[PDB]
């Protein structure tokens, strides 16, 4: 019954900060070994991990991007927030938030994903 | 990272395998590796986690192996509803690599 | 004549297990202990009793059972045996050479190993004298070698006693985390308090 629903504004002006949020329902994030991460998928390309949080406020990030990715948990309302700065016109992709149940089950349950585009147009 | 064959063909019913080679082997012991399936227009669905394991809801048509340092997804008995992109993902020393893509083309 | 199950789920199924130098201790008393339940849980790859006869153990009363718990590496599990050299059997947790208990060690790399290392498990590295049987070093003072006085800094000859385990999922069997629970049984001349199903 795990349900991970993404939200946030799809269109973002270039050189700004995203506010992509992920509401999770059906499990408690305080379980030992659990965690919620984020995976980017450009149109017509492969997946790439961005960030990850754990059951002990530990925040892991990709080694290529560490100056912008900031993930936080709000278990009081069951909502994981991800913010990244310096949005370039290369980050337009379908973002997903998947639950990491344990170390052996890498991101078993995925969300539905939101298409975040970075374009100067209106 | 992880390299996978780009295009893979398969006759309806025959068995095929997808190679997940860990080039630039910083993956370490290569213990955990999970294969996800993604249909065009949907979200990646985990087909098979660590090579000897199967999640609830996936048929016995999917199996996993690891000879020495290469993960292999064996899919037997192909159907028309199996043409999707497969992704192998493991753990690195500092990140979570997701590998490349692999398109299955079931002719007929 | 007690008729009460022991809370073995508090030392085998705990969320936060323990630290290496701050191993937890939960003494059990006045309850029935059925060790066969340990065979229904996760596969315990290490069940080596020292004078306890693990098979057919339900038919044995005990006076005072002490259940200690901690987490160590893989190649360091062999140091929990009664009497052994090394690094954790001399400055972190040492057992006497009369240990009439059972050590149960199971691999916990599934939930005690995260990306880029789980730094929530510290083990002592530098100590003056060897640890005595059943001693817990909860203190953490700067280990100043007996040559020149040091202060709250870190340099060439002055360092910190505790270290940090790096439990990454990319490590083979031997560096992966292992949860170890040792059950010490007194079995001395006293009215017993923990028996089995009979």
């Amino acid at each position: 019954q795990v349900t991970l629903r993404e939200s946030g504004p799809t269109l973002v002006k270039p050189k700004q900060t995203l506010t992509l949020t992920c509401t999770f329902s059906g499990f408690s994030l305080s379980t030992p070994g659990g965690g919620v991460g984020w995976i980017r998928q450009p149109p017509g390309k492969a997946l790439e991990w961005l960030a990850l949080i754990y059951w002990d406020d530990d925040k892991r990030y990709s080694p290529s991007l560490k100056s912008s990715l900031t993930i936080t948990k709000d278990t009081s309302k069951n909502q994981v927030v991800l913010t990244m700065t310096n949005m370039d016109p290369v980050d337009t992709a379908t973002y997903y938030c998947a639950r990491l149940t344990a170390a052996d089950t890498i991101f078993d349950c995925w969300g539905q994903g939101t298409l975040v585009t970075v374009s100067s147009a209106s | 990272a992880l390299t996978q064959p780009a295009s893979v063909s398969g006759s309806p019913g025959l068995s095929i395998t997808i190679s997940c080679t860990a080039t630039s082997s910083d993956v370490g012991a290569y213990n955990y590796v999970s294969w996800y399936q993604q249909h065009p227009g949907q979200a990646p669905k985990l087909m098979i986690y660590d090579v000897s394991k199967r999640p609830s809801g996936v048929s016995n048509r999917f199996s996993g192996s690891k000879s020495a340092n290469t993960a292999s997804l064996t899919i037997s008995g192909l159907q028309a509803e199996d043409e999707a992109d497969y992704y192998c993902s493991s753990y690195t020393t500092t990140s979570v690599v997701f590998g490349g893509g692999t398109k299955l083309t079931v002719l007929g | 004549n007690i008729t009460n199950l022991c809370p073995f789920d508090e030392v085998f199924n705990a969320t936060r297990f323990a630290s290496v130098y701050a191993w937890n201790r939960k003494r059990i008393s006045n309850c029935v202990a059925d060790y066969s339940v340990l065979y229904n849980l996760a596969p315990f790859f290490t069940f080596k009793c020292y004078g306890v006869s693990p098979t057919k153990l339900n038919d044995l009363c005990f006076t005072n059972v002490y259940a200690d718990s901690f987490v160590i590496r893989g190649d360091e599990v062999r140091q929990i045996a009664p009497g052994q050299t090394g690094n954790i059997a001399d400055y972190n947790y040492k057992l006497p050479d009369d240990f009439t208990g059972c050590v149960i060690a199971w691999n916990s790399n599934k939930l005690d190993s995260k990306v880029s290392g789980n730094y929530n498990y510290l083990y002592r590295l530098f100590r003056k004298s060897n640890l005595k049987p059943f001693e817990r070093d909860i203190s953490t003072e700067i280990y100043q070698a007996g040559n020149k006085p040091c202060n709250g800094v870190a340099g060439f000859n002055c360092y910190f006693p505790l270290r940090s385990y790096s439990f990454r999922p990319t490590y083979g069997v031997g560096h992966q985390p292992y949860r170890v629970v040792v059950l010490s049984f007194e079995l001395l001349h006293a009215p017993a308090t923990v028996c089995g199903p009979k």
